[PDB]
């Protein structure tokens, strides 16, 4: 239940993937992405974020969560991995860890 | 945590830019649209700002540090505005339009659209 | 190095074994493992080794790799994840980088 | 970036352990298994010890450290019989046998096999 995010990957890196979440209580929820530690608040109801393939500090918008890679995976050359993980801190209970993985074409 | 003037000049520019670029993309992309799917898309706004606030926070807080003095309110309005101009909600528009994933209007949607941006709750972390 | 696998076990007590095959330059390969950086050299020919999925940093053997993990998996509650990246770096050329993963039956 | 006597004791103690652990499996899984995949697997344990001598030096280096005094040769004869024994190689025997993954003896790994435990070359990081 809690570990069950919809997940949008894109076809190209030049589009942000997607994911959207509806909600022991929950104390936090942070991602884990290449350009930092990225808080989000999940509101009772629906949630939405992005999460970018490619990272410029300069020119991208406010608190921005990019993945981590892209990966090699063996014995396939023909896409690559990106991901990010999450961590869930519970009023009551251990955290819960969960994995974001988007494979990308390979170009 | 944050001085509620703070609070109210960031949560109403960042809702009035959100809002300026739905405009926008309702003038190209509305015509189909229903009236509670725009108005769940005009919640969708909000909500962002809602699930983002801690997110935004670091940011906001960064540049407060580098004005090398002590903030005014038109500091966070001058923030706030450049929060609702970057972030590019279309992406969302157009995904939820694309894949028939607007969501169905609910009343806690409701609720949150008739408040005062001013009063929209947020979280600290 | 375009030549390696893993070998993923059922049980988190058995460890998983990593193989690679390399042809022929490579300066650097570096195992990102929930317990450390780990070095290894990739040798000509084939080069093997071991990632728990547990760890206990009293009793593990020297240069162990363990796992980071387990991750919860959106939309899949009969696994978990445990992956490790590596990263190979290269006389000239950008560095590549692996994702090793390895799921695991939940209980 | 070791005194070469210090090497020498490490290189020795590691592939004489490891080399008994498959002794020890092979006595149970030796049977059915041709003279060159016994050999192939005496390579194994070499290579083993050439791919994970920068992480042993990690660990090495460490203990030494903590020692409590300056290192002699019999501390690195102690460290490199902990190694080993330590590391569970038939781990490795057992999947390799089981998959029928042995490795094709190849003339490389004769070398490696043909030389004095003190001489395989490792390389420092
Ligand atoms: C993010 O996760 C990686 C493992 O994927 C870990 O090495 C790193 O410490 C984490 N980052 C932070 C800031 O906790
Ligand atoms: C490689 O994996 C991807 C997704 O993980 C899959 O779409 C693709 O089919 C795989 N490779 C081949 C040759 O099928
Ligand atoms: C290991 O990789 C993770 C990403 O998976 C990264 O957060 C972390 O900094 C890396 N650790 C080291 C010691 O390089
Ligand atoms: C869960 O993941 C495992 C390994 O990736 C796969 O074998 C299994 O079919 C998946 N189950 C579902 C319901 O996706």
């Amino acid at each position: 239940a809690a570990a069950d995010w919809d997940v949008y990957c894109s076809q190209d890196e030049s589009i942000p993937a997607k994911f959207i979440s509806r909600l022991q209580a929950l104390e936090k929820t942070e991602i884990n992405c290449s350009n930092g530690l990225v808080p989000i608040t999940q509101e009772f109801g629906i949630n939405m974020m992005l999460i970018q393939y490619t990272r410029n500090e300069l020119l991208d918008s406010p608190g921005m969560c990019v993945f981590w890679g892209p990966y090699s995976v063996p014995k396939n050359d023909t896409v690559v991995l990106y991901t990010v993980t999450a961590r869930l801190k519970w009023s009551e209970g251990p955290p819960t860890n969960l994995s974001i993985q988007c494979y990308m074409p390979k170009s | 945590f944050l001085n509620k003037a703070f609070e109210v000049a960031l949560k109403v520019q960042i809702i009035a830019g959100f809002d300026r670029g739905l405009v926008k993309w309702l003038r190209v992309h509305g015509r189909t649209l229903s009236t509670v799917q725009k108005k769940a898309l005009y919640f969708v706004n909000r909500r962002y700002m809602q699930t983002h606030w801690a997110n935004y926070m670091l940011w906001i807080n960064k540049k407060i540090d580098a004005l090398g003095r002590t903030p005014v309110v038109g500091d966070y309005t001058r923030l706030g505005a450049e929060i609702g101009r970057r972030i590019d909600m279309a992406y969302f528009y157009d995904f939820l339009k694309d894949k028939n994933m607007i969501p169905k209007y609910l009343p806690y949607m409701e609720e949150i659209n008739r408040m005062r941006p001013a009063d929209v709750p947020v979280k600290y972390m």
